[PDB]
């Protein structure tokens, strides 16, 4: 194997065994010589596909491919795709990767090679195509099941670049515009791309309308959310709204539990959320708006945090004689 | 009780003795009585963990003593806290650290507290993650929970990332890159490489550059336009006790690793190559000010870390001596905008004009061998510079203004310059060799930083008084009627 010598003399050991390779070597040292010392091969603009050609014919046992992939500064891989003449075609070998690796039965043994293919990405600071990497990476969550989806989207904040916020925002929204394998993930993603003035309200606004229909148990991190970055001026209508939309209890336990748990660490931990979640109950239901949430909720915030004696007070009283 | 002490040892403002005194009450009632406490401590965490600025010192001191004094009192018992823990991403500067110093009792115990504590921090960082991820990074990191398949090496990627943010993180990262370092063991080609980038940017790469180096000549830390970047004194300070700490710093010599088979070459042989050039290219936003002591204070720190690289670098030798003399020509220069100097009178304060100075045992090394107290064969350069007679008698108010300050305000800046016993052993070095040559012969100096070693020694500190005034006594140093002898002598 010529791709081998030319590697084995380049520096970075033989990994061969189920162990850790061992390249002795400086890491600046290992990534400079290789990378200078192969242009002067033969067919300097020639070797390239005849040696990746190798590479992959040294990527098909899996343990290979985690020895591949695992650490050991980066990885062969994570390093070894530093050197520029090997830069913009090494995230093609790899990136294809995923589809056929996205097949067999994966559970609780560990080796979810999609875990590894595309944890390797984040953290890169060298790297060819600014725009190409995000540009296969979005379709490349086409079609993968629910796990794929949760591990594509699961690293978008450091893997992907800060070019295209926005429009990754773009590609975002309406992938969550209203969906079911998206509530947990795409709903947390939202945080790591930090989202202009103006696509946020559309964030917003796109928010209450999964939460009416909202699965069982990410009500907690529905509301965490919807209160969230409320806080403002732009808040009381913020809780009207949000009054509007959660509106009475069905079970839960531990969910009606939680509900008043996330309700009552935000009950004392933002601003203005002791004004507002009272002042949307506090007088906008003419008619028959008052129900039980709306009114267990009346305790919380009245023995809860030691300012509002007085005011729970006479909205008891108003809402209780009138 | 419990009520008196959470509503006065707090609340109370003689009036320092007043919170004085409910510290008592609400930790007593902690000691004694068993059952009836746990309802305490959640009392003080969410009433001091949640609040306008003033809550730092009085809870803040009372939570450190309660969970210190806690004997694993919640060592079984965290559940306010896991919920606490996520609250603190929106205190103070100061406020932050402490929390997590002490919390960092309880940290040992159990992973439920730990596996906890990364998520809701590393969190932070991929979004705006302000300061408080790096001060939670490296306390994770600069704490012996940084031991022990090695991913968070990645964390260790996500501050080398950070390291473009802005000045403070820039500042941040550098300031604490020496104790990880000190404590790191494997993680050492990281912190080099990740500096040899921040410094590969600096200075005209090929000899004969006019300026070896240039206030917008080193490319910068973390900024560099209107927001300096790492300072250049300081992105070169960290490289520095780093450059030291390759071999002699963080490894005294690692020659199973770090200085193995003369490993400088990596973390430093362009360091030492970049040393030898920043010194002999000395010949040759800040509108007046900023300009001059940041960006040309990367020149007088440049001196700063120079006398560090040169006159420790090997200085028995005369030419190492001959360029200080050099250095401190330019320093002198540069006190243009003023002028500055030395201590010579009573030291209630420190020295009369100044910034940081070099490390925390270069007033010990510098005050004790050029100052008198080293006479033996060598002495030529010695006397050389011996008879500076302006930068001599005007390099020590280093000493006496690191003094000035290093118990006027707690704990004063220096890699490994807090732990208190290595604030102490120095604390006492310096004032011996102020002695034997205030008492032995631009003249008050080693003698006028004693208003100042007294009561900085003394009411800063008290438990020492029979350890360091028997020190004082030549040769020795049982109390203030027992060593009256000693204290009378």
């Amino acid at each position: 194997g010529v791709f081998e010598e030319l590697l084995r003399t380049s520096g970075i050991i033989l990994k061969v065994g189920e162990g850790q390779n061992e390249i002795a070597v400086d890491q600046t040292a290992f990534q400079k010589k290789l990378r200078v010392a192969l242009e002067k091969h033969p067919s300097y603009p020639g070797v390239v596909n005849e040696f990746i050609s190798g590479l992959e014919s040294h990527i098909k046992d899996r343990s290979q491919f985690k020895n591949c992939l695992l650490p050991c500064c980066e990885s062969l891989i994570k390093l070894l795709l530093g050197i520029k003449i090997l830069q913009p075609a090494v995230v093609t070998l790899l990136l294809e990767k995923i589809p056929e690796f996205f097949f067999d039965v994966v559970g609780t043994f560990g080796t979810n090679f999609p875990r590894l293919i595309v944890n390797q990405f984040k953290w890169l600071d060298g790297l060819l195509d600014s725009q190409d990497l995000v540009k296969k990476l979005m379709q490349m969550l086409s079609v993968s099941p629910v796990p794929i989806q949760h591990d594509i989207i699961t690293s978008l904040p450091e893997i992907l670049e800060d070019s295209q916020q926005n429009e990754v925002a773009r590609e975002l929204s309406c992938l969550l515009k209203q969906g079911r394998r998206l509530t947990v993930p795409i709903l947390d993603a939202l945080s790591r791309l930090d989202l202009d003035a103006e696509l946020l309200a559309k964030v917003r606004q796109s928010a209450m309308t999964i939460v009416p229909s909202v699965k069982l148990e990410d009500l907690p991190v529905v509301i965490k959310f919807i209160l969230h970055n409320v806080k403002a001026a732009d808040a009381v209508e913020v809780i009207s709204d949000l009054r509007k939309s959660l509106d009475l209890s069905s079970t839960s336990q531990n969910c009606v539990k939680l509900l008043f748990d996330v309700i009552k660490l935000a009950v004392r931990f933002q601003k203005d959320v002791s004004e507002a979640w009272i002042k949307a109950i506090e007088n906008s239901t003419s008619v028959s708006d008052h129900k039980v949430l709306d009114l267990i909720v009346l305790l919380l915030i009245h023995s809860t945090n030691s300012k509002n004696r007085k005011q729970t007070e006479k909205v008891l009283r108003s809402k209780i004689r009138l | 009780l419990v009520d008196l002490g959470f509503s006065l040892m707090e609340s109370y403002e003689p009036a320092q003795q007043a919170c004085k005194l409910g510290a008592s009450i609400l930790l007593e009632t902690f000691k004694v009585h068993e059952p009836i406490r746990s309802d305490i401590l959640e009392q003080v965490l969410n009433r001091v963990l949640t609040k306008a600025a003033s809550p730092v010192s009085h809870f803040i001191d009372l939570l450190s003593n309660i969970v210190v004094s806690a004997p694993l009192v919640l060592q079984n018992s965290s559940s306010r806290v896991t919920e606490t823990f996520d609250n603190l991403s929106f205190l103070p500067i100061d406020t932050v650290q402490g929390l997590l110093r002490a919390v960092q009792p309880l940290l040992k115990v159990s992973m439920s507290v730990r596996d906890s504590l990364i998520l809701v921090l590393q969190k932070a960082i991929f979004s705006r993650q302000l300061d408080a991820r790096k001060a939670a990074v490296a306390g994770f990191l600069l704490l012996l929970r940084n031991f022990k398949e090695a991913f968070c090496l990645e964390i260790l990627g996500s501050l080398r990332r950070c390291l473009s943010q802005q000045a403070d993180v820039r500042l941040m990262l550098y300031e604490g890159f020496y104790d990880v370092l000190r404590r790191n063991s494997q993680l050492a080609s990281s912190i080099m490489e990740t500096l040899l980038s921040q410094i590969k940017q600096y200075y005209l790469p090929q000899q004969d550059l006019l300026p070896p180096l240039k206030l917008e000549g080193c490319i910068m830390a973390q900024g560099d336009q209107i927001f300096l970047q790492e300072p250049l004194a300081h992105l070169l300070c960290c490289i520095q006790h780093c450059l030291a700490w390759y071999k002699s710093t963080v490894h005294l010599c690692k020659g199973a690793e770090d200085e193995e088979e003369e490993e400088d070459v990596g973390f430093e042989q362009n360091f030492e190559e970049m040393l030898e050039s920043v010194t002999r290219r000395m010949i040759k936003s800040s509108g007046v000010g900023v300009k001059n002591n940041i960006y040309a204070i990367q020149v007088m720190g440049i001196c700063e870390v120079l006398i560090e690289y040169n006159f420790k670098i090997g200085n028995f030798s005369k030419n190492k001596f001959e360029d200080v003399l050099g250095l401190f020509t330019c320093y002198n220069k540069l006190s243009e905008i003023l002028k500055e100097k030395a201590g010579k009178n009573k030291s209630t304060l420190g020295n009369r004009i100044a910034r940081s100075f070099l490390s925390m045992g270069f007033v010990s090394t510098l005050l004790t061998a050029l100052f008198r107290d080293n006479a033996q064969s060598h002495e030529e350069s010695l006397a050389v510079l011996r008879s500076s007679t302006e930068f001599m008698r005007y390099a020590v108010s280093v000493a006496l203004q690191k003094v000035q300050q290093l118990e006027e305000m707690g704990q004063t800046d220096g890699p490994d310059g807090q732990n208190p016993e290595k604030m102490f052993q120095n604390l006492c070095k310096i004032t011996r060799v102020l002695l034997w040559r205030y008492t032995s012969i631009i003249s008050l100096l080693c003698l006028e930083g004693l208003l100042r070693i007294f009561n900085t020694m003394q009411q800063l500190y008290a438990a020492r008084i029979p350890q360091f005034l028997q020190a004082l006594d030549i040769t020795d140093g049982e109390a203030d009627i027992n060593v009256t002898e000693k204290a009378a002598f």
